[PDB]
């Protein structure tokens, strides 16, 4: 019944920022924690934000603290990734995912029940 | 940076813990998730990060300390001092005490389950972590007063949360007797296998003298914790056909990620899950 759409995504010049958002059309949202997630080829999943249904943010990737900032808009439902001085590295699918009553998100060797599709971030001079 | 180093004794307590000091601080919990946390062996590694230790968390009030208990072991041979080096969260609480004459009088040590005692517990580590800790005494005070609130509020759905449950099934049933904290703040009787895990765990006796309860007061649900053997509920389950509606979080939290990941998930997944199984 949860369900997870990104958007915001794409082709993004080195040093930029990007805007990804998270709408979440299941109900009782208020309940879970909402992550976003990446997937480079060749890398583990990575936990990049974290949001816990107590309002609570958490980052568990090192090399984008400071970068990326997660944030909760309860009245649309919706959770905004806001990344910052993106890099080459930062190049993946980005995805959220939700977690019932959970204040934070699970690390890479843990199994994933409700994600959205995904979306493309690619950072390079086109 | 140099960040404080702080051991916490169990989950529970390393959990808000986190919610006061985020990332500034270098954290070690001692009794692993899922484990009980009144008698457990140290490992080295613990007996270690509590020689190094800037800061000690413990529980006190009977959970882990006491004459020949874990932890005061481990603090005495650490040669550590008591309010220097490691602290009661629970100073301050009005304790409860046990029931059962075996016990003599001890006092029952599960006083988080009341999110007013909860408030105090992080009080008390906060006021902790400003004194050693001054260069990040301004997160540790908007973590506080942020988290409080939102323990408020929580505490405020936690006493009406039972309203709408006739005064003849409101029956907390867990394996240890570990809800009189939360049976007197939020007012639902609680009834138990064994009193606590200090005892033996699912005798005879004890199971039939609970079976007797649940023939007068007849719930709609059972209930099994996280951190004990599921064993003697189900026989319980068995032998009264109630059913275990759902495990829920007493003495650990949950994995991370998981339902119950820290104290306010796990206050608000019992809240939920143990109203809507006394309703069914
Ligand atoms: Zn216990």
């Amino acid at each position: 019944e949860v369900q997870l759409v990104e958007s915001g995504g794409g082709l993004v010049q080195p040093g930029g920022s990007l805007r990804l958002s998270c709408a979440a059309s299941g109900f009782t949202l208020d309940n879970y924690a909402i992550g976003w997630f990446r997937q480079a080829p060749g890398k583990e999943r990575e936990g990049v934000s974290c949001i816990g249904l107590s309002a609570v943010t958490t980052y568990d990737t090192d090399s984008v603290k400071g970068r990326f900032t997660i944030s909760r808009d309860s009245a649309r439902n919706t959770v905004y990734l806001q990344m910052n001085s993106l890099r080459p590295e930062d190049t993946a699918v980005y995805f959220c995912a939700a977690f019932p009553y959970s204040d934070y998100c699970p690390d890479s060797d843990d199994f994933l029940q409700h994600r959205g599709h995904g979306t493309q971030v690619t950072v390079s001079s086109a | 940076s140099d960040k404080l180093k702080v051991v916490a004794t169990n989950s529970i307590i390393a959990d808000m813990t986190k919610a006061i000091a985020g990332d500034k601080i270098d954290l070690h919990s001692i009794v692993p998730i899922g484990q009980d946390p009144h008698e457990y062996e140290p490992l080295p590694e613990d007996v270690e990060k509590t020689s190094n230790a800037d800061v000690i968390f413990y529980n006190g009030i009977n959970l882990e300390d006491g004459g020949q208990a874990w932890f005061t072991k481990l603090v005495k041979n650490a040669q550590k001092t008591k309010n220097k080096d490691y602290f009661a969260v629970s100073d301050g609480i009005d304790v409860i005490y046990l029931e059962g004459a075996s016990e003599k009088g001890k006092e029952d040590p599960h006083a988080w389950l009341n999110l007013e005692n909860g408030i105090i517990y992080s009080k008390n580590i906060a006021k902790q972590l400003i004194a050693k800790d001054p260069k990040n005494k301004e997160t540790y005070e908007k973590n506080l007063k942020a988290y409080v609130a939102k323990l408020e509020k929580l505490d405020k759905e936690a006493k009406s949360k039972f309203d709408a449950i006739a005064e003849n099934k409101k029956l907390i049933v867990t394996s240890e007797g570990c809800f009189k904290y939360f049976s007197k703040a939020y007012g639902v009787p609680s009834a138990y296998i064994w009193e606590i895990n200090t005892e033996e765990e699912g005798t005879p006796d004890q199971i039939s003298s609970l079976i007797e309860k649940l023939k007068v007061i007849k719930p709609s649900a059972l209930f099994v914790e996280s951190s004990v053997d599921r064993r003697p509920m189900e026989t319980v389950s068995k032998d009264s056909g109630i059913p275990i509606y759902s495990e829920i979080f007493t003495d650990s939290i949950a994995k991370k990620g998981k339902p119950g990941d820290s104290y306010y998930a796990m206050m608000k997944w019992n809240l939920d899950k143990i109203s809507e199984g006394l309703a069914k």
